[PDB]
């Protein structure tokens, strides 16, 4: 039973960014990559996505010599001013949860506010990540952030985050 | 969605899609 991992860990990213999916390397032979069900021409344990296009969005799976395939990993490509990024959208109670109010082309974001279910959780003048050290079921809900890029105010698309047991 | 001038002034479009069309 293998498992795909992302680096950076963000499943949600901007059009043009880069991400690398890694097939749980442990225990050499070959690595099969499935993008949207189709077999990709990649054979390494690490599939490199560069200059991400919307097309790159979708389900990804890897297969080693362990018969069974890996659990699906969904990647989504956006193109907005701010994008709320999460270390994971389904967290297990007890583990950390990381949220990042990511700005277009890495441009500066000021007056960053993170909201949960409509409520403003934290404010930061300089952009800053929000980190939930010990995830609680209470921490579930729909999050989003707002900030200022190029002196203008922008809001990010909401993201559902669920913390199970 | 309001975008800065440069998104339209410049040659190449540097801003998110939400700014165009
Ligand atoms: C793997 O599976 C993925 C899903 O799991 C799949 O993701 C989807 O890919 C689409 C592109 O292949 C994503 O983009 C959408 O593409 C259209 C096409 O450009 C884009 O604009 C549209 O263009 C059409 C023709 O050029 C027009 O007829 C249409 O009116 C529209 O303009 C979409 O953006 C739009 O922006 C509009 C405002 O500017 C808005 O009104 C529209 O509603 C729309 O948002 C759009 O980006 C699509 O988002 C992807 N879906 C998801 C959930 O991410 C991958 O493509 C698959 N890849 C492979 C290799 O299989
Ligand atoms: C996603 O990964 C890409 C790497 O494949 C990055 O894009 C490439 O970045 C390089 C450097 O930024 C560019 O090439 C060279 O860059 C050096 C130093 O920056 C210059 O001295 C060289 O002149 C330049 N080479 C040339 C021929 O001009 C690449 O051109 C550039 N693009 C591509 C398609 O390779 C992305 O920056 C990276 N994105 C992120 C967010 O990390
Ligand atoms: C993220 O979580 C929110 C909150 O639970 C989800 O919102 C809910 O979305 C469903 C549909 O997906 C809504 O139900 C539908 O409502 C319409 C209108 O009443 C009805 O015609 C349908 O039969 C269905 O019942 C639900 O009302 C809505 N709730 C809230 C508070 O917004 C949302 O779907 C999740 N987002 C994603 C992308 O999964
Ligand atoms: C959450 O898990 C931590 C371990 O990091 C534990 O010490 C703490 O007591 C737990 N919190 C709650 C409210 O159970």
């Amino acid at each position: 039973k293998p498992k795909v991992s992302l680096n950076p860990p963000w499943n949600r990213i901007f059009k043009g960014e880069n991400v690398t999916l890694t097939c749980n390397g442990n225990n050499v032979s070959s690595t099969k990559w499935f993008h949207n069900g189709s077999l990709s021409e990649e054979t390494n344990s690490s599939l490199n996505i560069v200059n991400a296009k919307f097309e790159d969005s979708g389900e990804y799976k890897c297969q080693h010599q362990q018969v069974n395939e890996s659990e699906p990993v969904y990647l989504e490509v956006f193109s907005d001013w701010l994008l709320l990024q999460a270390s994971a959208e389904v967290v297990m109670e007890g583990q950390p949860l990381f949220l990042r109010c990511h700005g277009w082309r890495n441009w500066d974001v000021y007056k960053v506010i993170y909201y949960k279910d409509g409520e403003a959780l934290k404010y930061w003048y300089e952009n800053h990540n929000i980190s939930i050290t010990n995830a609680t079921v209470e921490d579930s809900g729909t999050y989003y952030c707002t900030g200022k890029v190029w002196q203008l105010d922008y809001e990010s698309e909401p993201l559902n985050i669920t913390v199970i047991k | 969605v309001q975008c800065p001038h440069f998104c339209y002034e410049l040659d190449y479009e540097l801003c998110p899609d939400v700014c165009y069309v």
